[PDB]
């Protein structure tokens, strides 16, 4: 149960694609979060009585850069928290949010980046999914790309989200084939092509990095949704993903007695454990957000209602779903993000409009 | 499908 407190709206009326809360702030440091949009990425942080503090942002030179993404991490050596923010022009940018300088940058994508995100255990391991139809990972301690996940029994049109299982021992990657594709990271392979990325200095070498190229993944449906699938997360060893044909299905790899991990590439069922349907969700690019612990899911729509779902239940399909609405809230919610502490939520929406709901 | 409304 959740109140509106506050809202706010950006100067450059364009869409905010993203928000996330910043769960490395220290004990007894106020919530920060970042929200993208534009060429440009902003911090704020929040105050009791509703109160969105403006900190500061960071601006790209070229006019024409659209950021779309952001994923928070830290830094491994000092903790201190830093931002990688990417869009349009496929750069991934790593900043300061202290300062919001830009500490350095990676280009590799053929074009756009659509999602990023941070390996649950690993805060220098960090997973990119473009528009030229690839994944990537890089080891942003090291400045090294390990892996290319892509090939032609890899994704065949951009793809739009990812997310590591918690252990970060596989990722699950969706997108506008349609498609659902398992990526094991903890094969042999991969887990020498991370150790050989933490090695590697190039002022002590001659050697250029050699990346994995990983052209196949270890599953692969179109059997879940029949369109673009634009959000996907792990809950435990189930799948939540959407499309934008408004439900979120939890489902698995295989039948209903099969373990995740005894999956085989050739793998051709799967099962579904849940529909949660909801209305006017109709455009892509609509990503859901749960909170830490993954007690509860929320979504926005494209005429600006919340969805929230309580999944502390026994089975996926019994979530009890909760809505928030607002008379002044009427533009589509692109993203949600909860604080660590789960007692606020903010969604962000297309006419660069911040809400904030306090719980 | 589209990316905006």
């Amino acid at each position: 149960s959740f109140k509106c407190v506050n809202s706010l709206k950006e100067d450059h009326n364009q869409p905010l694609f993203g928000v996330q809360f910043n769960w490395h702030s220290k004990e007894g440091d106020p919530l920060v979060f970042a929200t993208v949009g534009s060429n440009r990425v902003t911090l704020y942080e929040c105050h009791s009585q509703g109160e969105i503090r403006l900190l500061q942002s960071y601006v790209d030179a070229d006019a024409d850069e659209n950021f779309y993404t952001c994923a928070w991490t830290y830094d491994s050596n000092t903790s201190h928290p830093l931002l990688a923010v990417a869009g349009s022009r496929g750069i991934i940018r790593i900043i300061n949010p202290i300062t919001m300088q830009c500490i350095k940058h990676y280009v590799g994508h053929g074009n756009a980046i659509n999602e990023l995100k941070f390996h649950p255990r690993d805060p220098n391991l960090l997973l990119s999914v473009s528009k030229d139809h690839a994944l990537r990972l890089w080891n942003i301690q090291t400045d090294t790309l390990v892996a290319i996940f892509g090939g032609v029994e890899g994704h065949r049109d951009e793809v739009l989200s990812a997310d590591y299982d918690l252990l970060g021992e596989k990722i699950m990657s969706c997108g506008m084939d349609h498609s659902l594709k398992l990526w094991r990271i903890n094969s042999k392979r991969m887990m020498n092509a991370i150790k050989e990325s933490y090695d590697y200095n190039p002022n002590k070498t001659n050697r250029p990095f050699i990346s994995q190229k990983i052209h196949f993944p270890d599953f692969s449906t179109r059997d879940i949704h029949r369109n673009y699938v634009d959000c996907v997360r792990w809950l435990g060893d189930l799948i939540l993903s959407k499309s934008c044909e408004n439900a979120i299905v939890c489902w698995k790899p295989g039948k209903m007695e099969d373990d995740i991990d005894k999956i085989k590439p050739s793998e051709s069922n799967v099962t579904i454990l849940g529909r949660f349907d909801y209305s006017q969700c109709d455009i892509w690019y609509m990503r859901f957000s749960m909170d830490f612990w993954q007690k509860m899911l929320a979504l926005g729509n494209q005429v600006g209602k919340l969805y929230v779902w309580d999944l502390e239940v026994e089975d996926p399909h019994k979530a009890k779903c909760t809505t928030l609405t607002h008379h002044k809230c009427g533009a589509a919610i692109r993203q949600t993000s909860f604080s660590r502490d789960s007692s606020i939520l903010i969604a962000v929406c297309d006419d660069a409009s911040i809400w904030r709901w306090d719980r | 499908a589209r990316k905006s409304a």
